[PDB]
């Protein structure tokens, strides 16, 4: 899981 | 030494205080930028599953929190470093100096930090953070989970943040401030003091978001 992607 | 305990009461004073339910909300004389935080967390990578949580700090600063319990933060100089055992034990060192113990920690620690910069926005990168308090400590990472709606982090230095999912939004908690910062949909952000919001009232959107904190900081109350 990830924080917001570019 | 009593931060989690001081945010829940300032919670539970303005939540009590039913800060939506006014005749005029006026949130914006809460307003105090002098209240903005020196540290919040920027990016993050949940590989718990096998490695840790990786994150980033709005200085360009690097965290892990590994499944062992232990940590370590690279300073934004790109060398310093600091390594926290479990029981809270504190160790400086550098990347130059080498302590094979660590290799593998650091070899991790890159490689999050490598990922978080190829692949990763940065929040909050419209904020200039406050000047820290003379000789300014780098907080770790403490405790963090996360629900189905946000993600909960807790700082070394009392601070919890809260990110959305949903909506992006962006709750950060100063207890020594006694503070809460709301990063919005757009990114748009403000600082508040929770005395003041007590005072004016503020939007339903932020009440329930303060309802909502209240409980995570119980549940982060519960683990102790």
């Amino acid at each position: 899981m990830q924080s917001t992607p570019l | 030494d009593c931060h989690l305990s001081d945010m829940l009461q300032q919670l539970h004073s303005v939540n009590a205080s039913k800060p939506s339910e006014r005749g005029l909300v006026r949130q914006e004389e809460a307003e105090d930028p002098a209240c903005i935080p020196i540290f919040w967390v920027s990016k993050w990578v949940d590989y718990s599953d096998k490695y840790g949580l990786g994150y980033q700090l709005c200085d360009n600063s690097v965290g892990v929190l590994f499944n062992d319990s232990t940590r370590l933060i690279l300073y934004n100089d790109g060398d310093s470093l600091q390594y926290i055992e479990r029981d809270g034990t504190e160790s400086y060192l550098t990347v130059s100096s080498h302590p094979n113990s660590l290799m593998k920690k650091i070899t991790l620690l890159k490689y999050f930090r490598n990922y978080m910069s190829e692949h990763l926005l940065k929040a909050g990168a419209n904020i200039t953070p406050r000047e820290g308090d003379e000789l300014a400590r780098l907080p770790y990472l403490r405790t963090w989970f996360r629900t189905r709606s946000a993600i909960i982090l807790h700082l070394s230095n009392g601070s919890v943040q809260i990110n959305f999912f949903q909506d992006h939004t962006k709750l950060i908690l100063c207890p020594l401030m006694a503070a809460v910062t709301y990063i919005d949909e757009k990114r748009d952000f403000r600082t508040y003091r929770l005395s003041l919001l007590e005072e004016y009232g503020c939007c339903k959107e932020l009440a329930s978001r303060l309802r909502y904190a209240r409980t995570m900081v119980d549940k982060l109350l519960s683990s102790r």
